[PDB]
C-alpha cells in the first residue's frame, strides 16, 4: 500500500 | 394570494377637476402595475403601464405615480369622455389580481326625489301572488334607504331593489322597490306602508294605504 | 425554561465530546498496543505517510531550540536529496510546529519542579532483545496522540450542535449523535491513523459548518461573526490543503441558497468577507504558496463575491428560473475562466490529481500516477458493503425520509416560478445543509475516503425527523411526537449496539519483526549520510527512524515528486540494467530497498502490479527480460553475477532486499 | 390589424360542459401569452387562466383550478377553452387578452393591451318562455292633481333580453327603465314606468309593447287609472 | 348620547358675509357624515348641504350652489360655513346635523337649536 488505508 | 385594494370606491367630481385614484398592494410588486379604463358594457383598455409609462394613443393628461408599494393614477382635467370605471392590476405573480374598481360620477345639484306608490293591480288576485311597488326618481346620490313596514314590522331578504345608471337628460337616478306576498299573506293586516330616506330631505317620506 | 434548555444543550455537547474522546482513545489502544511498545516500535507503527509527518515533530522536539528546529524544517535538504525544500508549507506541518512548541516548555517546566510526567518499565518481548516501554504524558508520542484525540473529540459536539440547530430540539441532536456513534467506523479513521492531516483539519471544517449554520439561521452580521468564521477557516486551511476543495463545495452550497432568496444581503456580505479574510491570512501564512491560488476555492470566492454584490441591481427580476439561471451562468463562467486563465494561461503550478483520478474512472485515461492512485481501493469507487452497513443501522433510510419531507415542505411552501426580492423565504440553513450533503454524497460515491464528509452530514440530515414544523406542526400533538421520537431512538439502539460491540471486540496485530531487523542492519552497516531509494512507504519509515537521507517520499500531491518517483520505480520496469544503474547514479542514490512481494505476478488484477503498469508507460521495452526476474533470481541463487553493476547487500528470509549501487 | 375574437358564449345548464374558442388576427401565436378574464354582473374583473403556447405552459386560478382546460395550436393561430361541471355563480362575460410570453416574463408580465370583445355565458335551471305583462297604475290618494306616473311590469320571462316599447315611441319624457332583476328561482322580472303629465294623466289609455326575441312575444298591454 | 352646539347670531345686513360654526361634543365626526339644514317659516325642513367624511366632494342644494363654502377641522371637531352676497330671502335657522349611521343613509336624529339669521 502506497498510502494509509481506512482499516 | 395578493390583494389589490382601492380605497376610493366611489368618487364624484366636476368636469375639469383634478382627480386622483390610489392603489395599495399587500406585497412589494416593483413596477408590475397597470391601469385600465372600461366603459359600461364595453371592454377595458390600457391606460398606464409600469406605473410611469404612458400608452401610445391615450391622451397625455393621464399620469401615473409610484411611491413605495403605493400607486396612483391622476387626471388633471376631467372631461365628458373619461367617465367610466377604472381598474388597477398587478403583474408580478402568476395569480393576476385586479383592483376593486372605482366609479367616477358627475358632481351636480341635489334633486328632491319624486316618490310614488303602486299597489297590486286587479290581476294580482289570480296570478298566485301580489306585488306592490315603491318608486322614487330624481335623487342624488344613490344613497337611498327604502323601508317596508306593516304595523312597524321590519323586513330583510324579500325586497327586490333596483337602481339604474345616470340619466342622459338631467344626470339623475331612479330607484324602485318591489314587495311580493302570497295568497295567505295577502289577507293579513290591512294597512300597508313604505318609507323612503334620502339626503335631499331632512325627514323620510312615508306612504300608508289600505289594500 | 428559556435558560435551562440552553445550558443543558451546552452541557450535553461537552459530555458527548468527552465520550467521543474516550472512545477513540480506547479504540487506538486496542488497535496499536502502544501501552507495551518501545519508542522506535511506535515509529514503526506509524506507517507510510503518518511516519513522514511525525518525523518533523520529532526533529523539532529534539532540536537545540524551537527556532532552530523551525529553520531546519523550513530549509530541509534530507527529505528530497538533491535540492532544498520548505516542508512547512509543502506538507502542511503546522500541527507539528504547534505541538512541538507546546511540548518543549512543558517538559522543561516539569523537569524543574521534578513532576514525574513519564514512567518507564522494561518489557520482555521474547526471543528478541528486551526493550523499554515508557507511558505517560511526558512521552512525546502520548503528548502528540493526546493533542490529536482532544482535537478529534469535538466532532461529536459539533454534530450534536448541528442536530440541535436544524431541528430546534434536543431530540434532533440526540438523533445526530446516536447516528454518528453507531456508524463511527464508517465516519472516521482517526482511531487507527492519528497523524494524518484530516485528523487535525476535519474538526475545524465541521466547526466552521456549524458556525455558518448558526449565522444563517439567525441572520447574524458584524465583525464578531467574521472573527468567529475566520477562527475556524484559518486553522482548517493551514492544515490539509484538501480543505480548499471542501470549502469550494461549501461555497457552491451557499450560492444555491442565496440565489433562492433565503439568505439576507448583510449576512451574505459577512460570509464572503470572512472567506476572503481567511483565504488571505492562510495564503500569507503558507508563504505565498502558488498552489493555493488556481485551486477551485479562490475563483469561487471571487465569483460568489461578484454575485452577491450585483444582487441589488437585479431586484426587479420576477421570473425565478431566469434569475437562478443567470446567477448560475455568471458563477460558473467566472470560476471556470479564472481557474483556466491562471493555470493554463500563466502556468501557476496547480495540483490536478483529483481531476486526473476522476478522468481515469470515466474515460480510458490510464497514466502511471492515476494507476498508483486507483489501484489502492481508498481512491476507487465506494464499496457496496459500506452501503449495506449504513442501511443496516437505518441511517440511510432516516436521511432519505427526512430529505423527502424537507423537499415536500419546501415545494408546498415556496412559490417556484415567481420571486419577491424583499422577502426571505426561511429555512435557509436546512437547504444549505441538504445541498452540502448532496455534494458530499457525490464526492464519497466517486472516491471512497471522502466518506469522512458524507457520513456526518447523513447524521445531521437524519436530525430533521425531530423538526416539528416539517412533520405536521401541531397536527401530531405533542404526546404523540415525543412517543414516536423515543421509538425511533429505541429502534436505533436495537441496531446500533451490535455495531459498537463489534468495533470494541477487534484486537489488532503488532508483530512486524522483519522491518526491525532491516532498520537495525541499516543503522549498523551504513553511514549517517548514505542516500536511500525505494518504495515510498518504506522510505518514509527509513527517514523517520535511522534518520538517513532519502530521495522519494509518499507525499504525492505537490510537484517534482512524480518525476522522482517515476525514475525510482524504473527498477521494476523492463529497461536495460545499465540504464537504470545510470539513472540511480544521476540521482545520487547509494542503496535501493524493496520487497520480494513487490515483484509478484497477480493475474487477478493485472496492470495494478508494477509489471503491468510499466507496459503502458513503456511499450517499446515489452518483450525484454523484466528487471524483477533478475532481482528474484539474484535473491534466490545468492550469487549476484548476472546483475553486474548492482550488488545485493541485505537479504534476510527473502522478504526485504537491499541492493548497493556501485 | 392585431385583434382578438372569441366565440362560444350563450346559455347553458349548470354542471354541464362548454367548449369555446379564441382566435387572433395579425400576430402569430406562440410569440406571446394569452389570458382569460371573467366579469360577473355588478362585479369587477377577475383573472381566470393563462397560457403560453411557445413551449406549452398553462396556468389557472386557485378558485377554478381543476375544471378549466386550455389547448393552443400553432397552425391555425387560436386557443380552445373547455369548462366542465359549471356552478351557479360562474355566469359572466369572458375576454381573451394578450400579454408577453411567460418564458420571457423577465420583470413580470406586460400589461394587457389588445383585449377581446367578450362573450357572455349564463347558467340557468329554467326553461325559455314568454313574459306576463301586468298594469301599474298610480293611486288616487298619492299626488292627486299634479305629478303622476304609470307603467307596466313584466314578470316570469327567460332569458334576459326583453325590450319595452312605449306608445309607438310617441313619448320619451320621464322614461326610466331598470336593469333586469333575477329572483333566486332563475327567472326574470322587470318594470317600466313613465311619469305622465298632469290633467288626469292625459286622459289617454297608455299602451305597452313587450319584445322577447326567443319567443317573439309582442303583445300589447293596456294601462288605466285607478 | 351625542350633542352639538353652534355659535354666532345677531342681525345681519343684506349683501354681507357671515361665518357660522358648529361643533359636536363628546363624540368624533370622522366616521360619521355631516349636513347643514335650513328651517324657515312657510317652508321648513329643507336640505342645504352635506359632506361624507373628509372632503372628497360636498353636495349643496340647487339654491345654495357656490354661495356657501364649508370647511372642516377634525382635530378641533369644528366646522365653518362661510356665506357671501346675503340675499333678503335668507331669514331662516341653520342646523348642523350629525348622522349616526355609517351607511350614509342620512338618518338624522339630533337637530339641536341651530342659529337664527334674520334679514331686516
Amino acid at each position: 500500500g502506497s498510502w494509509a488505508k481506512w482499516s | 394570494d395578493i390583494q389589490m385594494t382601492q380605497s376610493p370606491s366611489s368618487l364624484s367630481a366636476s368636469v375639469g377637476d383634478r382627480v386622483t385614484i390610489t392603489c395599495r398592494a399587500s406585497q412589494s410588486v416593483s413596477s408590475a402595475v397597470a391601469w385600465y379604463q372600461q366603459k359600461p358594457g364595453k371592454a377595458p383598455k390600457l391606460l398606464i403601464y409600469s406605473a410611469s409609462s404612458l400608452y401610445s394613443g391615450v391622451p397625455s393628461r393621464f399620469s401615473g405615480s409610484r411611491s413605495g408599494t403605493d400607486f396612483t393614477l391622476t387626471i388633471s382635467s376631467l372631461q365628458p369622455e373619461d367617465f367610466a370605471t377604472y381598474y388597477c392590476q398587478q403583474g408580478a405573480s402568476e395569480p393576476i389580481t385586479f383592483g376593486q374598481g372605482t366609479k367616477v360620477e358627475i358632481k351636480r345639484t341635489v334633486a328632491a326625489p319624486s316618490v310614488f306608490i303602486f299597489p297590486p293591480s286587479d290581476s294580482q288576485l289570480k296570478s298566485g301572488t301580489a306585488s306592490v311597488v315603491c318608486l322614487l326618481n330624481n335623487f342624488y346620490p344613490r344613497e337611498a334607504k327604502v323601508q317596508w313596514k306593516v304595523d312597524n314590522a321590519l323586513q330583510s331578504g324579500n325586497s327586490q331593489e333596483s337602481v339604474t345608471e345616470q340619466d342622459s337628460k338631467d344626470s339623475t337616478y331612479s330607484l324602485s322597490s318591489t314587495l311580493t306576498l302570497s295568497k295567505a299573506d295577502y289577507e293579513k293586516h290591512k294597512v300597508y306602508a313604505c318609507e323612503v330616506t334620502h339626503q335631499g330631505l331632512s325627514s323620510p317620506v312615508t306612504k300608508s294605504f289600505n289594500r | 425554561y428559556s435558560q435551562t434548555w440552553l445550558a443543558s444543550v451546552v452541557i450535553i455537547g461537552l459530555l458527548v465530546g468527552y465520550i467521543n474522546y474516550q472512545h477513540v482513545y480506547t479504540l487506538f489502544e486496542n488497535d496499536k498496543h502502544f501501552s507495551h511498545l518501545a519508542d522506535f516500535e511506535r515509529e514503526m507503527a506509524y506507517r507510510t505517510e503518518m511516519g513522514l509527518y511525525y518525523s518533523y515533530y520529532k526533529t523539532i522536539i529534539n532540536a537545540p531550540s524551537f527556532l532552530e528546529g523551525v529553520q531546519e524544517i523550513t530549509h530541509d535538504t534530507v527529505t528530497e536529496h538533491g535540492h532544498e525544500i520548505n516542508t512547512l508549507n509543502r506538507f502542511n506541518l503546522y500541527p507539528e510546529v504547534i505541538l512541538a512548541f507546546l511540548y518543549r516548555p512543558f517538559r522543561a517546566f516539569a523537569k524543574s519542579a521534578n513532576w514525574q510526567i513519564e514512567l518507564c518499565w522494561q518489557v520482555n518481548r521474547g526471543e528478541l532483545r528486551p526493550v523499554e516501554s515508557c507511558e505517560g504524558i511526558g512521552n512525546p508520542h502520548y503528548f502528540y496522540i493526546t493533542g490529536v484525540f482532544i482535537v478529534a473529540g469535538t466532532v461529536a459536539s459539533s454534530i450534536f450542535y448541528l442536530g440541535v440547530l436544524v431541528s430546534d430540539s434536543i431530540f434532533g441532536g440526540f438523533l445526530s449523535v446516536l447516528c454518528f456513534a453507531f456508524n463511527h467506523g464508517e465516519a472516521t479513521r482517526v482511531q487507527w491513523t492519528p497523524p494524518l492531516r484530516e485528523s487535525f483539519a476535519f474538526p475545524f471544517i465541521i466547526g466552521h459548518i456549524a458556525i455558518l449554520t448558526f449565522v444563517i439561521k439567525y441572520k447574524k452580521s458584524g465583525h464578531s461573526m467574521i472573527l468567529l468564521l475566520t477562527s475556524m477557516a484559518v486553522p482548517a486551511l493551514l492544515f490539509w490543503q484538501f480543505t480548499q476543495f471542501a470549502f469550494f463545495t461549501q461555497i457552491c452550497s451557499i450560492f444555491l441558497a442565496f440565489s433562492l432568496d433565503l439568505i439576507p444581503f448583510s449576512t451574505a456580505k459577512t460570509v464572503i468577507h470572512s472567506h476572503i479574510i481567511s483565504f488571505l491570512i492562510g495564503f500569507l501564512l503558507l508563504f505565498g504558496n502558488e498552489m493555493m491560488i488556481t485551486a477551485l476555492y479562490f475563483p469561487s470566492i471571487l465569483a460568489l463575491g461578484m454575485i452577491i454584490y450585483i444582487s441589488p441591481l437585479l431586484s426587479n427580476l420576477k421570473f425565478r428560473p431566469a434569475y437562478v439561471l443567470f446567477l448560475a451562468i455568471i458563477f460558473a463562467s467566472i470560476t471556470l475562466g479564472l481557474k483556466i486563465g491562471l493555470s493554463k494561461g500563466l502556468g501557476i503550478e496547480d495540483d490536478a490529481h483529483i481531476f486526473d483520478i476522476l478522468r481515469s474512472k470515466f474515460t480510458s485515461f490510464a497514466n502511471f500516477h492515476t494507476r498508483l492512485y486507483t489501484c489502492s481501493a481508498e481512491f476507487d469507487f465506494i464499496q457496496y458493503s459500506t452501503i449495506e452497513k449504513l442501511c443496516g443501522t437505518l441511517l440511510i433510510p432516516l436521511a432519505l425520509i427526512s430529505l423527502v419531507t424537507f423537499v415536500f415542505n419546501f415545494v408546498k411552501n415556496t412559490n417556484l416560478l415567481w420571486r419577491n426580492s424583499e422577502e426571505i423565504g426561511e429555512n435557509g440553513e436546512i437547504l444549505y445543509n441538504v445541498v452540502q450533503l448532496c455534494c458530499s454524497t457525490v464526492m464519497a460515491f466517486l472516491i471512497m475516503r471522502l466518506k469522512l464528509f458524507m457520513t456526518p452530514h447523513l447524521c445531521i440530515v437524519a436530525a430533521l425527523f425531530a423538526n416539528s414544523k416539517l412533520l405536521g406542526g401541531d397536527r401530531i400533538s405533542k404526546t404523540i411526537r415525543v412517543s414516536a421520537l423515543v421509538g425511533v431512538i429505541a429502534i436505533l439502539f436495537y441496531r446500533g449496539i451490535p455495531n459498537i460491540r463489534q468495533q470494541l471486540n477487534v484486537k489488532g496485530e503488532y508483530s512486524n519483526p522483519d522491518q526491525e531487523m532491516l532498520f537495525d542492519w541499516i543503522q549498523h552497516n551504513t553511514k549517517q549520510d548514505a542516500v536511500f531509494a525505494g518504495t515510498m512507504p518504506v522510505m518514509a519509515n527509513v527517514k523517520l527512524t535511522t534518520l538517513r537521507p532519502i530521495v522519494n517520499h509518499p507525499h504525492y500531491e505537490h510537484v517534482g515528486i512524480r518525476e522522482r518517483t517515476l525514475k525510482v520505480y524504473s527498477m521494476f520496469s523492463k529497461k536495460p540494467i545499465a540504464e537504470v544503474h545510470k539513472i540511480m547514479k544521476e540521482m545520487g542514490v547509494n542503496y535501493f530497498v524493496f520487497q520480494l512481494m513487490n515483484c509478484s505476478n497477480d493475474e487477478r488484477r493485472p496492470e495494478c502490479v508494477y509489471r503491468g503498469m510499466w507496459d503502458e508507460e513503456d511499450p517499446k521495452n515489452s518483450g525484454r527480460t523484466a528487471l524483477c526476474d533478475l532481482w528474484i533470481l539474484a535473491a534466490n541463487s545468492k550469487d549476484n553475477s548476472r546483475i553486474a553493476p548492482f550488488k545485493i547487500v541485505y537479504n534476510a528470509n527473502r522478504n526485504y532486499i537491499v541492493l548497493k549501487i556501485l | 390589424e392585431v385583434q382578438l375574437v372569441e366565440s362560444g358564449g350563450g346559455l347553458v345548464q349548470p354542471g354541464g360542459s362548454l367548449r369555446l374558442s379564441c382566435a387572433a388576427s395579425g400576430f402569430n401565436i406562440s410569440s406571446s401569452s394569452i389570458h382569460w378574464v371573467r366579469q360577473a354582473p355588478g362585479k369587477g374583473l377577475e383573472w381566470v387562466a393563462s397560457i403560453s403556447s411557445s413551449y406549452g405552459y398553462t396556468s389557472y386560478a386557485d378558485s377554478v383550478k381543476g375544471r378549466f382546460t386550455i389547448s393552443a395550436d400553432t397552425s391555425k393561430n387560436t386557443a380552445y377553452l373547455q369548462m366542465n361541471s359549471l356552478r351557479a355563480e360562474d355566469t359572466a362575460v369572458y375576454y381573451c387578452a394578450r400579454s408577453s410570453s411567460v418564458y420571457w416574463s423577465w420583470w413580470g408580465y406586460s400589461a394587457f393591451d389588445y383585449w377581446g370583445q367578450g362573450t357572455l355565458v349564463t347558467v340557468s335551471s329554467a326553461s325559455t318562455k314568454g313574459p306576463s305583462v301586468f298594469p301599474l297604475a298610480p293611486s288616487s290618494k298619492s299626488t292627486s292633481g299634479g305629478t303622476a306616473a304609470l307603467g307596466c311590469l313584466v314578470k316570469d320571462y327567460f332569458p334576459e333580453p326583453v325590450t319595452v316599447s312605449w306608445n309607438s315611441g310617441a313619448l320619451t319624457s320621464g322614461v326610466h327603465t331598470f336593469p333586469a332583476v333575477l329572483q333566486s328561482s332563475g327567472l326574470y322580472s322587470l318594470s317600466s314606468v313613465v311619469t305622465v303629465p298632469s290633467s288626469s294623466l292625459g286622459t289617454q289609455t297608455y299602451i305597452c309593447n313587450v319584445n322577447h326575441k326567443p319567443s317573439n312575444t309582442k303583445v300589447d298591454k293596456k294601462v288605466e287609472p285607478k | 348620547q351625542v350633542q352639538l352646539q353652534e355659535s354666532g347670531g345677531g342681525l345681519v345686513q343684506p349683501g354681507g358675509s357671515l361665518r357660522l360654526s358648529c361643533a359636536a361634543s363628546g363624540r368624533t365626526i370622522s366616521r360619521y357624515a355631516m349636513s347643514w339644514f335650513r328651517q324657515a317659516p312657510g317652508k321648513e325642513r329643507e336640505f342645504v348641504a352635506v359632506a361624507r367624511r373628509s372632503g372628497d366632494g360636498a353636495f349643496y342644494a340647487d339654491s345654495v350652489q357656490g354661495r356657501f363654502t364649508v370647511s372642516r377641522d377634525d382635530a378641533k371637531n369644528t366646522v365653518y360655513l362661510q356665506m357671501n352676497s346675503l340675499k333678503p330671502e335668507d331669514t331662516a335657522v341653520y342646523y348642523c346635523a350629525i348622522d349616526s349611521d355609517t351607511f350614509y343613509s342620512g338618518s338624522y336624529d339630533y337637530w339641536g337649536q341651530g342659529t337664527q339669521v334674520t334679514v331686516s
